RNA sequence: UAAUUGCGAUAACGAACGAGACCUUAACCUACUAAAUAGUGGUGCUAGCAUUUGCUGGUUAUCCACUUCUUAGAGGGACUAUCGGUUUCAAGCCGAUGGAAGUUUGAGGCAAUAACAGGUCUGUGAUGCCCUUAGACGUUCUGGGCCGCACGCGCGCUACACUGACGGAGCCAGCGAGUCUAACCUUGGCCGAGAGGUCUUGGUAAUCUUGUGAAACUCCGUCGUGCUGGGGAUAGAGCAUUGUAAUUAUUGCUCUUCAACGAGGAAUUCCUAGUAAGCGCAAGUCAUCAGCUUGCGUUGAUUACGUCCCUGCCCUUUGUACACACC
């Protein structure tokens, strides 16, 4: 037919992505993914905890496909949730500069994301066809 | 996962670095009843020392143990960043440790005591027994004196 | 240029605008199909407009839509309504006028503000209390 | 709930006073006599006049009434 | 910390033969979270009916 | 255990001290163009319908 | 320099805007005039002088060390 | 069933699942019938939605609450106690999932047995506060046949509502053990308990 | 000094709790000229052919 | 729409009364396509007390 | 009737202020005017998957067309309309249909006459009089205090969890504001666990910050009823930021410490539809500081659609030796 990430349901998607980039080997994480807890304003750390860096490094790219370009505030904005300051109202806060500003460069030195013009980075043309290989895997699910 | 069935391996309780443990709560989760131990600085010495969290606590057979506790009793050899633990330059030696035992309760009068010993204003309201960090003190804290 | 129109859909600070062209018969909002957007129990809610009208409605027309603002559910009540009164605008240029009335009112006679834009809309709040009509709590001394 | 002020009801009654031929029983030709006929400020306004001298004519064409 | 909330050996007697007689399963011997997955280790073979889909609320009914 | 069959024909008004309540007269459906009427708690329209357990029963307004 | 500069013109009848009559009995009761007086003639100059209603307070103490307010007021007021 | 198939999918799962016979997304719409002469006319079922979740203004006048989809009146009665105010669509899913539990045991029609679950928990008579004079007694009095629904549904979510407090059994099961024993009232339910003694007090008086 | 503040034992919640409120500290407003208001106290009053020559 | 809310009291008496207050902006821009003499004649009877006017080129 | 709003009765007839009108805001226009600072379709140029021609993007102008969306101009539109039920078959009210709208269309703005020893001399270079005026009550400078803690009262914030916390993941608003003699809103690349830091850039703004990817909420897991992983007070140790200055800890992060609180006695508050309630956001304040307020949108009920019992207050009648008017 012709598949495309549109056409494909949200988290059993990009969670195949994550069977996939866990199980190919090329990531060049930083290391210091046993600690880190995605914000200030989170709790613990992620619990998948071999992994989960997959799981971000899956939807890393999906959000940046479906848009032109971004930078590595926006997805600080997006993950970032509410954090309890324990007896203070509830605010949302930005998640962590770091553990996205290079899954970004860790997974464009496999080259899925380029370094736009205008600033930003935007999907690969590569990427753009690690894309509809993304699920055409998995409407395999329901084949 | 999938269940796994297996022999009285599992023991109920055992007692260890000067406190107790029930079995059949998490490896992951009970580990906490000690002092200087957090939710965080436990998760993260655990498969540090290469053990499998998602079982219970009568479980995870003792060799590791011996040596779990040589990764927090000595958590810089064993690669772990002095920004994650409780007593940094120190006071006196500018060394970083961790604090987890009795000796929590003990390092805690250590400090106390510093500050009344030194005159500090903050030793003076604790030798009093009051808020020490500038809260208002009028309509608050008031019963439990 | 082949025969196709544009409507669209409003609830409360959603608007779904919709372009229905005369297609293969295609339903892809935001480039993405109908098939799951999820608030997923409240698909059939965008579903329904199909069911009702009688499904198959569609072989000769291609749907598209987009939605600014909103919220989670202020945008799929938005669409329902952007898509069928882009299909009843479809029957008004393009077909006849009794092939036309059949769905409007196989609409209203089920409407769920399928085709009536619902009027509702937050009110303003006035100073003596956090809420539109409530008031502080107050002391009687 | 909106009983009409009598600025509109003392209007209505002072134009079926002189102006039945004209002055037809449907509003929306009631109302585009007044823009003609009358010098009223606001739409809002006459729109009241006109639908009350509506109403008022329909019930002359039942007997008479008051004013 | 009440009534064996861990595999128990001779609980894994009791679970094979109780999986009959229901018109219902859910999380509600057992502790609640080696209950949670415990579950589709269940349909793993033909013991079940998974008349539910998600999270937080699961229903199975007997083999058919 | 003895029901009753009571539409009501027409209401009256709200009886009652602050008002929740109202005597409504009404009709058995059974041995119809009856007699008598009694009063209610809910909200009420004409053409409803509701059970009587004791219908030789009626009292007056509320004080 | 050149930037501006300031031309004077004198305001058609006056006594339909205000602050030429608020500042004329202002100079009058400063002049020593009845309080009444000064007040009726301000509000009788401002009807003579066109407008379609009139209307003018005085507050505070003269003399008696609590304090009046009277009402001068001439024609026809809207106020809503 | 004609199906028509074109280039977005559509399962046969929800192309069954239309202009023939309406039912639920799973369940019959047809076959709810009142078992109780009056809450005729009060209690909208037939006619059909599958989802319940509809913007439906239905307060700005008397009773146009009450030709609400039924289902949905209950619904909304479970996004209550500030905790839950909102969470529609939270709430909207414990009845998906309180509604494929029932069918757990009961054969019977999903919103079957809930209708017979509001039939056996109308409070038919009820008692007042007379003025009466100082200490004064309570009046036999009759609520209406949509106080009844209202009290109904109402009496039998509150009781779920606390019953899933403080206890594992999630509040999908509390509501499912609530409306069996209300099917026809059977000894333990919340419901039919207050609905009782909310009614043998209208016999303390005559 | 501060080994003023601590040596002297005379402080701390402790000795404080030790002791009792004085009774005043949970008392009312004590209205302090409110009922009063209405009638001049200035012991004054204006003449009426001194009012009448002001206004 | 440019708000100001302030208390109305000069005072903090009273029941806590608020009174936003509002000025409202309207800016127009025409894009043009005129000679190097008219520069002048639409600025000057291009007037009326109230009204910023401001011309200048680009595209740059 | 919301209304001295009207009908009607009528020694009164006909009017004005105030209510209404009006003004503003939020809802309706495929009808007028059209906009690369708003956007739609086509087409160039272009990326991917499938191929049969398709589907999903890229492209500060590659061109062409349009105004549905967006915007703000001019109009129009509703007048409780039609019909019916009710009623002195009056003013009106109620039901149904239609309708963007039929609760003063929703929300406000304005608002007559009178009253108060209501509050404001601590907003005013408004002000009378009185007090002080060089060992000052003027004024500035240094340091402290307004935070002081046996307790009583009130506005609030976070909670006691399983309609939950947590962990991923899905991921949607709207009212604003924003830097010249400048240091404002900040994208983007790095370094840092974090806070932050640093290198540049857009913006005087529908142009850039920004689709403000907000939060509740939706998904999938881990936990299991046990003060538990609910809860986050108190507290130690460290790293950051604001600022001349952070001690009595300005704010931010990190680790650790892990209370009360297991649904609240007498009492009492607010509220009838996109309202209540939960949710977070901008603005004011502001060098730094929101648990405050002023606005906003997000998710969205229950139960009324009544009465005068409570309470309050208006209104007649009536008594009055009060009129400085029951202080
Ligand atoms: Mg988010
Ligand atoms: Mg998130
Ligand atoms: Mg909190
Ligand atoms: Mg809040
Ligand atoms: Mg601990
Ligand atoms: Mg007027
Ligand atoms: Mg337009
Ligand atoms: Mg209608
Ligand atoms: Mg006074
Ligand atoms: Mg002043
Ligand atoms: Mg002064
Ligand atoms: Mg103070
Ligand atoms: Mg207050
Ligand atoms: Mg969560
Ligand atoms: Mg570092
Ligand atoms: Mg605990
Ligand atoms: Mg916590
Ligand atoms: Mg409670
Ligand atoms: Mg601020
Ligand atoms: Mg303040
Ligand atoms: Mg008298
Ligand atoms: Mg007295």
């Amino acid at each position: 037919p012709g598949v495309s990430v549109r056409d494909v349901a949200a988290q059993d998607f990009i969670n195949a992505y994550a069977s996939f980039l866990q199980r190919q080997g090329k990531l060049e994480v930083p290391g210091y993914v046993d600690i880190v807890k995605t914000s200030s304003g989170n709790e613990m750390p992620p619990q998948d905890a071999e992994g989960w860096f997959y799981k971000r490094a899956a939807s890393v790219a999906r959000h940046i496909y479906m848009r032109k370009q971004v930078g590595v505030g926006k997805l600080n904005k997006l993950y970032g949730g509410a954090k309890s300051r324990g007896v203070r109202p509830y605010k949302h806060i930005d998640a962590s500069g770091s553990i996205n500003r290079k899954v970004l460069q860790a997974l464009e030195k496999i080259g899925i994301v380029e370094i736009s013009p205008k600033g930003g980075r935007r999907i690969s043309e590569n990427g753009q066809r690690d894309l509809d290989r993304i699920a055409a895997q998995t409407l395999e699910e329901d084949e | 996962s999938l269940v796994v069935q297996e022999q009285g391996s599992f023991q109920h309780i055992l007692r260890l670095l000067n406190t107790n443990v029930d079995g059949n709560i998490k490896i992951v989760y009970a580990l906490t009843t000690i002092k200087g131990v957090g939710r965080r600085y436990s998760n993260l010495v655990c498969k540090k020392a290469d053990v499998d969290l998602h079982k219970r606590a009568g479980e995870l057979t003792q060799e590791e143990l011996e040596r779990i506790v040589q990764i927090m009793q000595n958590p810089t050899h064993y690669k772990i960043p002095a920004w994650f633990l409780n007593r940094q330059n120190d006071i006196t030696d500018g060394k970083d440790y961790h604090t987890l035992a009795n000796n929590v309760e003990s390092k805690l009068r250590d400090d106390l005591e510093r500050l009344k010993k030194i005159r500090a204003h903050r030793g003076i309201r604790h030798f009093w027994g009051l808020r020490v960090r500038g809260q208002h003190t009028k309509t608050t804290g008031r019963r439990r004196a | 240029a082949v025969p196709s129109v544009q409507t669209f859909g409003k609830k409360k600070s959603a608007t779904a605008v919709a372009h229905v062209k005369a297609g293969k018969g295609l339903i892809k909002v935001n480039g993405s199909p109908i098939t799951l957007v999820e608030p997923e129990i409240l698909r059939f809610k965008v579903y329904e407009p199909l069911l009702l009208v009688g499904l198959d409605k569609f072989s000769n027309i291609d749907i598209r839509v987009r939605v600014t603002g909103g919220g989670h559910v202020s945008q799929v009540y938005a669409i329902r309504q952007a898509i069928a009164k882009g299909l009843v605008a479809y029957h008004q240029k393009y077909v006849d006028e009794q092939s036309k009335n059949e769905l409007k009112k196989a609409f209203t006679s089920y409407d769920r503000t399928l085709l009536i834009a619902d009027s509702r809309r937050p009110e303003p709040k006035k100073f003596g209390g956090k809420g539109a009509r409530s008031r502080f709590q107050k002391s009687y001394r | 709930g909106r009983v009409r002020t009598k600025t509109v009801k003392r209007a209505s009654k002072a134009l079926i006073e002189r102006y039945y031929p004209k002055l037809t029983l449907d509003f929306q030709t009631n109302k585009r006599l007044c823009d003609e006929i009358a010098t009223i400020q606001s739409k809002r306004l006459r729109n009241k006049i006109a639908g009350y001298t509506t109403h008022l004519m329909k019930r002359i064409q039942k007997g008479p009434v008051r004013g | 910390a009440q009534h064996a909330v861990i595999l128990d050996q001779e609980k894994y007697d009791r679970i094979l033969k109780e999986v009959p007689t229901y018109r219902y399963v859910s999380v509600s011997k057992i502790g609640g979270s080696l209950a949670r997955i415990a579950l589709r280790h269940l349909e793993k073979e033909g013991i079940i009916k998974p008349i539910s889909k998600h999270s937080k609320q699961a229903i199975y009914t007997r083999a058919t | 255990t003895p029901v009753t069959l009571a539409k009501v024909i027409k209401v009256l008004g709200r009886t009652g001290s602050r008002g929740g309540v109202t005597q409504v007269r009404v009709e058995f459906l059974e041995d119809t163009s009856r007699t008598i009427v009694r009063n209610v708690k809910g909200p009420v329209r004409e053409n409803d319908i509701l059970v009587l357990m004791e219908s030789e029963r009626e009292a007056r307004r509320l004080r | 320099p050149g930037t501006i500069v300031l031309y004077a013109e004198r305001v058609q009848d006056r006594g339909l805007s205000a602050v030429a009559q608020a500042e004329s009995m202002k100079f009058k009761l400063l002049n020593g005039l009845a309080i009444r007086r000064a007040a009726y003639g301000v509000v009788r100059y401002v009807m003579e002088s066109g407008a379609k209603g009139c209307e003018v307070v005085v507050s505070g103490k003269l003399r008696a060390a609590r304090a009046k307010a009277m009402k001068f007021a001439d024609g026809f007021l809207i106020h809503s | 069933f004609t199906p028509v198939v074109l280039a977005t999918p559509i399962p046969e799962e929800v192309q069954q699942a239309q202009t023939e016979i309406k039912l639920f997304n799973k369940w019959s719409f047809e076959e709810v019938e009142v078992k109780d002469a009056s809450l005729v006319d009060y209690v909208q079922v037939r006619q059909p939605i599958f989802v319940a979740h509809t913007a439906g203004r239905y307060a700005n006048k008397r009773f146009r609450k009450a030709q609400c989809p039924i289902i949905e009146r209950l619904t909304n009665s479970l996004m209550m106690n500030g905790r839950n105010n909102g969470k529609k669509l939270k709430a909207v899913r414990i009845i998906k999932h309180t509604l494929d539990i029932i069918n757990v045991l009961t054969d019977q029609n999903p919103i079957q047995v809930v209708v017979d679950a509001i039939t056996n928990t109308g409070p038919r008579e009820d008692t007042t506060r007379v003025g009466g004079g100082g200490a004064a007694r309570r009046q036999a009095v009759d609520v209406s046949p949509l106080r009844r629904v209202n009290q109904a549904i109402a009496l039998l979510t509150i009781g779920a509502r606390e019953a899933a407090f403080r206890n594992i059994k999630t509040i999908a099961e509390t509501l499912a053990e609530e409306l069996i024993n209300a099917a026809k009232g059977s000894s333990t339910s919340y419901a039919i308990k207050k609905k009782d003694e909310l009614e043998r007090v209208a016999k303390s008086n005559r | 000094g501060n080994e003023g503040a601590i040596r002297d034992k005379t402080a701390g919640r402790r000795n404080n709790r030790s002791k009792d409120v004085t009774d005043s500290a949970t008392t009312k407003k004590s209205n302090t000229r409110r009922a009063t208001d209405r009638h001049s106290r200035t012991g004054k009053t204006d003449t009426k052919k001194k009012v009448n020559q002001g206004w | 729409v440019l708000k100001i809310s302030t208390r109305k009291t000069p005072n903090g008496e009273g029941s806590k009364t608020w009174e936003t207050y509002e000025m409202r902006i309207h800016k127009r821009y025409i894009d043009l396509e005129a000679p190097v003499q008219i520069v002048k004649r639409i600025t000057q009877i291009t007037i009326e007390p109230g009204v910023d006017v401001e011309v200048v080129v680009a595209s740059n």
